[PDB]
């Protein structure tokens, strides 16, 4: 751990000790000579131990080292999903409406793209159906030999915008599609099959098989890229006109207008730090679920905006409540919650999401309801006198409401499924790191111990008082 | 002083006082410092991958050179002010140390000091620690 | 970098001068004891086997957000994380388990035995009668046909030799290697 | 589809202004082309080409097929003579007559061309800052500005080129504008003044460490473009009544905008000063301040105080022939 | 100012993604094409890529180019004497240098 | 007229390590000016809330200027 004076220093010592350099040349030409060396070997330094702190996952300081390291692990990040809603205004304007189209394409006041999921109604007066953001684009490219990996890389605004890939390959006058594997775990010599992976640079790429590990892509054949585009998160609030493009015929006959629900279901890619923890963990997940922490991971991977999530086997339910019994053999119990979704909706969720789990065979799968302890503190402390109390007071609630709340991230630092609980060292931390009180004191109340499976303890801050003087 | 006397202490002050010219019809006193340290008792978990010994030994060290007798916590830059070591201090200190997953610190003979001739500070020999594993 | 380097790449009227020479020296030894060190440790970290012991501490910081590992129990670090990264691609099997207690404390053979119990459950509770697969065979118990239940109790043979200790180790370092449908129960020793 | 393709190693020559120009992936031999002329102005009319190319064969228009809607692949730069610059650009063919067995092609930049394109249906911004305006009507380009304050509306209306929107912008704003090289600038003016030059420019000086100008024109007018900005500026607004702002001894004007920051900005410009012929340097981008120091050539070596000792470039031109290479720049001074 | 000469790799900033342009190198640099020349390492050029560089293109700045092809990470090991070793022209590695600089994406990257 | 900061020497101050920044913050202020009442202030920089608030001079002018 060298500083300039320690270089400053040996590099004095370094000539004093030659016989030549002390002897024959003094004070004069060695003094300026000394303090170039020492800066320069400095400078070098400092680079050195850059590159190697950079070298390491754990340690990377700038995105793309990051991603090239989750490159050298295979891991794909989650893709952005559409905002979705409700069109329930279809009322026709002259006569011969189109009695029931299906993926009309839409512009939404913002050259924005919309479409419909599914059929309208034959609007006797007025029809209901959902939109979605969805847009759809492809890319073709033909196969000029047979290069035994036939790598495709997309370009960076395609991938920005990215929901969906699909692969069609075309040879001889019939297409089918290509199912997708986990690298080639028990494929070859004919499957249909393909890899994903993402560069270091946003490109995200599509690579075929070996000549025994899968089939090449055979000469004389086109390859088509189907992509579902879609922007991360917009909402449009209602009473906006959507106007149909290319079936543009039906602008003059029809006349669509945003209502009821709006569309508000938006989704962005991951940040730079939860991929950072979530590449590390993919090397222990591999792609089976034997054990507890994988389903979470499962879990929180499939639904969007989940908060905590904590599973666990027979063995701590008969530990926790029931001494014995045959039906907890090969059964599973999951808890989380939703800030924006009901308990019975994220039964709902999760028990379809389950269906399409790994290493599913004799298991049982069981939900229970989260109970919620409300929690509370009370406060008294010393300001500088230099801020007022009441600013003080309003700034301390909703720091503290951001942090500690029920809709906080606390319980799940970043998105790797984990639950995190509330200890009593955490508050007496945070109420300090923000350096508003000279001295102050915290009392708890109403505080209970967690299970760690269905407890859930939260922070009230509108119920607390805080004593504030000086 | 750290490593002297007080009443050594007493004849350098008024020395250095008396060289230079003194004010008009005031005269120094000096005041005698008093004593007061405190003890913590703590209990935590620290995991099975640490070593207890390593950790008591560690947290013994770190603690005796943040507050102590011949700390710097008083005048972390030697412009001349007294701080005082206060509750919050030692909460956070010890979190910021990854050691713990979990601690309830408690505080013995703990004492509340005027800023003019009271001295507060932490005996880490003394104090109890009760680690277990997780 | 090497012993004479930055001193040969003058020219040969520079290298007879004494005062060149010795800076060139003086500069060359700066370098190699303050910066080449960190460039030596950066490109050694490719191979297991190549890295040194700060760089292996950091992986196994790293492999240590999941697991709970201490190195100081084998006998070789490098052994440590590669066969645990080996055996992360084992996971549910027999073979992590075993090899984990052979690796872990100085050589020690075990074998993995199941715990039966009786079908007639109206008149034999669940979690009254349960044998394991060795003493299945020589038992009185249960008085009928049997099952296969998710619980396990592993069998140490005592020539190969502290119950106490060899339980702690256990569940402080291996059992959180076991799937969450399985119950371990116990120590069997012969 | 559109594939990215390696450059070939067939092209082993260096040339000194004019690299290389393609069509699509085929390429025209450069020794054909015997004109060139590269033109970047210092307000938002876009960078604009000319070229001039031997054809007797009667290849270039018969079998290549070059009319409105070609899209050339131009790579320009200078990447051993005084600056050392690099970069490619696309531009759009808009005619390409042919006589005497030659064929001049006029072409504009392909992200300007879009940004001159007449609407076919209006927009109306209502109320939204300036970079959600600049973003919208160009969303090709890297955005440079630093000279945004309020929020206001803008209308485009049918048959109005998006340029007007991005001018008026501008002015209300008081900056100056131009595209070149992959982006949108927006610099103020007020802060143009207090710049610290980059290069030096000397005359009848052979020891200068810098560069040489070989021959340059001065200006003296500087009431012929005064003569346009010496109004008071007046307008209504329903709840203040008359809105005025400028001077007190000139003449008055009615504009309709009554803003009172966007009327303070109205008469702000930069007067142009002097012209000069330098030997070819590709690192002249309009935006850019110099040193200018010019000695005399008779009497006794005296300074001339009639250049000031800054200056801004406006407008910059570069023409390559068969044998040389020159350019040429319009320098100025903010009011 | 200080500028940079336009055969640098140095020209792009970030370590990593340097990467393409080294690899895309590196492969022309194992290739048979036509325009491709042959030469081999003088017993003076053992320790100094800048004299080879100036001796095959007159340009003493591309001696990355003459390192990365001989398989080595410092310039301080010597090279072998008498290795083989095939050099492109110095356009084509300078207009890689400027595409990674400014396209950066990957030949053969699929646009609409 | 032109203000100005000094460093000390390294006896009697600490010169400022070479590699660093110096930055200077100033508060700038116009000596003598008052708006009556009335008067409509308007956000810039962050202007985002200009179509969403409204800000007018009331109660009392600014009349507290002072000049060097």
């Amino acid at each position: 751990t060298p500083t300039k004076d320690s270089i400053r220093a040996e590099f004095e010592e370094l000539v004093e000790k030659d016989s030549f350099w002390s002897k024959f040349v003094g004070s004069q030409f060695v003094s300026m000579l000394t303090l170039f060396i020492t800066q320069i070997v400095y400078r070098c330094f400092q680079y050195a131990d850059a590159a190697l702190a950079e070298g390491f996952i754990s340690t990377a300081t700038r995105r793309s080292s990051i991603l090239a390291a989750a490159e050298t692990n295979s891991y794909v990040g989650t893709k952005p999903t559409p905002s979705s809603g409700m069109i329930e205004i279809t009322a026709t304007s002259e006569d011969a409406p189109a009695v029931i189209p299906k993926n009309m394409p839409l512009i939404s006041d913002d050259q924005y793209p919309y479409m419909t999921m599914d059929v309208c109604r034959l609007v006797d007066g007025t029809g209901t159906v959902e939109v979605a953001q969805l847009e759809i684009q492809e890319v073709t490219y033909t196969v000029t030999a047979a290069k035994e990996f036939l790598e495709v890389v997309l370009s960076k605004a395609l991938t920005a915008v990215c929901y969906k890939l699909e692969v069609f390959v075309t040879t001889d006058g019939k297409t089918t599609q290509w199912s997708s594997s986990t690298m080639f775990r028990l494929a070859g010599s004919k499957s249909q099959v393909y890899v994903e992976f993402y560069k270091p640079s946003e490109q995200l790429g599509v690579r075929f098989g070996d000549g025994l590990i899968g089939q090449i892509p055979p000469e004389g054949s086109t390859i088509t890229l189907k992509v579902w585009c879609t922007n991360g998160d917009i909402t449009l609030v209602a009473g906006q006109n959507l106007t149909p493009v290319d079936s543009a015929a039906n602008l003059a006959n029809l006349i669509s207008v945003k209502t009821t629900t709006p569309i508000t279901a938006g989704t962005d890619a991951e940040t730079t730090e939860i991929t950072r923890n979530r590449a590390q963990y993919y090397l222990a997940y591999d792609d089976q679920v034997v054990w507890g922490g994988d389903y979470t991971y499962f879990l929180v991977r499939n639904i969007p905006g989940l908060s905590w999530v904590k599973a666990w086997g027979e063995g701590q339910q008969e530990k926790l409540d029931g001494a014995y019994n045959v039906q907890n053999i090969n059964k599973i119990f999951i808890s989380g919650w939703h800030p924006n979704k009901s308990q019975s909706e994220l039964e709902e969720m999760i028990l379809a999401a389950f269906k399409k789990v790994p290493n599913e065979l004799n298991k049982k799968f069981s939900y229970k309801e989260v109970r919620k302890l409300p929690f509370k503190i009370t406060i008294t402390g010393r300001i500088s006198a230099s801020l007022t109390i009441e600013n003080v007071t309003d700034e301390l609630k909703s720091a503290l409401e951001t942090k500690f709340g029920r809709d906080s991230t606390f319980f799940d630092p970043n998105r790797v499924g984990k639950y995190i609980l509330i200890k009593k060292k955490d508050v007496w931390a945070f109420i300090e790191t923000l350096g508003y009180f000279r001295d102050f004191y915290l009392e708890f109340v109403e505080w209970n111990e967690s299970n760690g499976f269905y407890d859930f303890v939260y922070l009230d801050t509108e119920n607390s008082t805080f004593n504030i003087s000086y | 002083h750290p490593n002297k006397s007080q009443s050594e202490l007493e004849e350098m002050i008024l020395a250095a006082f008396k060289k230079v010219p003194n004010e008009l019809n005031k005269k120094f006193s000096y005041k005698e410092v008093r004593k007061l340290p405190f003890k913590i008792t703590i209990t935590g978990r620290i995991s099975a991958s640490l070593t207890i010994e390593n950790v008591t030994d560690e947290l013994k060290s770190a603690l005796e050179t943040k507050f102590g007798r011949d700390s710097t916590f008083f005048d972390p830059n030697r412009v001349g002010k007294y701080i005082l070591i206060k509750k919050k201090d030692v909460w956070a200190f010890i979190e910021t140390l990854g050691y713990f997953r979990d601690f309830y610190l408690e505080f013995v003979e703990w004492n509340e000091s005027n800023g003019f001739y009271d001295f507060v500070y932490l005996d880490t020999e003394n104090s109890t620690f009760n680690i277990s594993y997780e | 970098m090497q012993r004479s380097w930055f001193n040969h790449r003058l020219t040969s009227a520079k290298q007879k001068s004494l005062l060149y020479k010795s800076l060139a020296d003086l500069v060359q030894s700066m370098m190699d004891t303050f910066v080449d060190p960190w460039l030596e440790r950066i490109t050694n970290r490719k191979s297991i086997f190549s890295m040194s012991k700060e760089d292996l501490e950091t992986r196994t910081n790293e492999l240590g957000q999941f697991f709970t590992i201490r190195t100081s129990n084998s006998s070789s670090v490098p052994m440590l994380l590669q066969q645990r990264l080996d055996e992360i691609h084992f996971k549910g099997t027999e073979r992590p388990i075993n090899q984990t207690i052979y690796r872990e404390f100085n050589g020690i053979s075990v074998l993995w035995d199941p715990i039966y119990a009786p079908v007639d459950l109206e008149r034999h509770p669940y979690g009254t009668v349960l044998i394991p697969e060795s003493t299945l065979e020589t038992t009185g118990g249960t008085f009928g046909e049997m099952f296969l239940t998710s619980r396990g109790m592993i069998s140490i043979p005592i020539n190969d030799l502290i119950t106490e200790e060899i339980l702690r180790k256990f569940n402080q370092f291996v059992k959180p290697l076991l799937p969450l449908h399985i119950v371990f129960d116990g120590l069997t020793l012969y | 589809t559109k594939t990215t393709t390696a450059p070939e190693t067939d092209s082993k020559r260096t040339q000194l202004f004019l690299q290389s120009v393609s069509i699509g992936q085929n390429e025209i031999p450069r020794e054909m082309i015997v004109g060139c002329t590269y033109v970047e102005p210092g307000e938002l009319s876009g960078p604009q080409l000319m070229l001039m190319i031997r054809d007797s064969t009667a290849y270039v228009v018969n079998k290549l097929g070059v009319k409105f809607g070609t899209i050339l692949t131009v790579s320009l730069g200078d990447p051993e003579g005084h600056g050392g610059i690099l970069f490619s650009e696309e531009f759009f063919v808009l005619k390409a007559p042919r006589k005497d067995d030659t064929v001049l092609i006029y072409a504009f930049s392909n992200p300007v061309r879009l940004l001159k394109v007449p609407s076919t249906s209006a927009q109306y911004f209502v109320d939204k800052p300036p970079s959600a305006v600049v973003s919208s009507l160009a969303p090709g380009l890297k955005v440079n500005a630093d000279s945004f304050r309020k929020t206001s509306t803008y209308h485009l209306n049918v048959g109005e080129k998006p340029t007007k929107v991005l001018q008026e912008i501008a002015r209300d704003t008081g900056s100056m504008c131009w595209a070149s090289r992959g982006m949108i600038n927006f610099k103020s003016m007020e802060k143009m003044a207090n710049a610290a030059p980059s290069l030096t420019y000397e005359s009848a000086n052979p020891n200068t460490s810098g560069f040489t100008i070989s021959q340059f024109n001065i200006l003296n007018a500087d009431y012929e473009y005064q003569r346009r900005h010496n109004y008071r500026m007046a307008s209504y607004d329903m709840t203040k009544g008359v809105v005025y702002s400028g001077n007190q001894e000139d003449p008055i004007k009615f504009t309709s905008n009554p803003d009172p920051t966007a009327l303070a900005n109205y008469n702000k410009f930069i007067l142009p000063r002097l012209d000069m012929l330098v030997e070819g340097n590709a690192a002249l981008t309009p935006g850019t301040t110099l040193k200018i120091v010019v000695h005399n050539t008779a009497g006794d070596g005296e300074l001339d105080e009639s250049i000031p000792d800054k200056m801004i470039v406006m407008s910059v031109t570069h023409f390559e022939d068969r044998f040389r290479f020159v350019s040429r720049a319009q320098l100025g001074v903010v009011n | 100012q200080y500028p940079l000469s336009r055969y640098d790799d140095r020209n792009i900033a970030d370590p990593i993604l340097r990467a393409e342009l080294r690899k895309e190198v590196m492969l022309m640099c194992e290739s048979n094409d036509k325009n491709l020349t042959i030469y081999y390492v003088l017993p003076d050029e053992q320790y100094r890529p800048d004299l080879l560089a100036y001796r095959m293109w007159g340009i003493a700045e591309l001696r990355w180019v003459v390192t990365l092809a001989a398989g080595l990470e410092d310039e301080s090991q010597g090279m072998t004497v008498g290795k083989k070793l095939k050099l492109p022209p110095a356009t084509w590695i300078r207009e890689m240098i400027r595409h990674f600089q400014y396209d950066g994406q990957v030949i053969g990257t699929l646009s609409i």
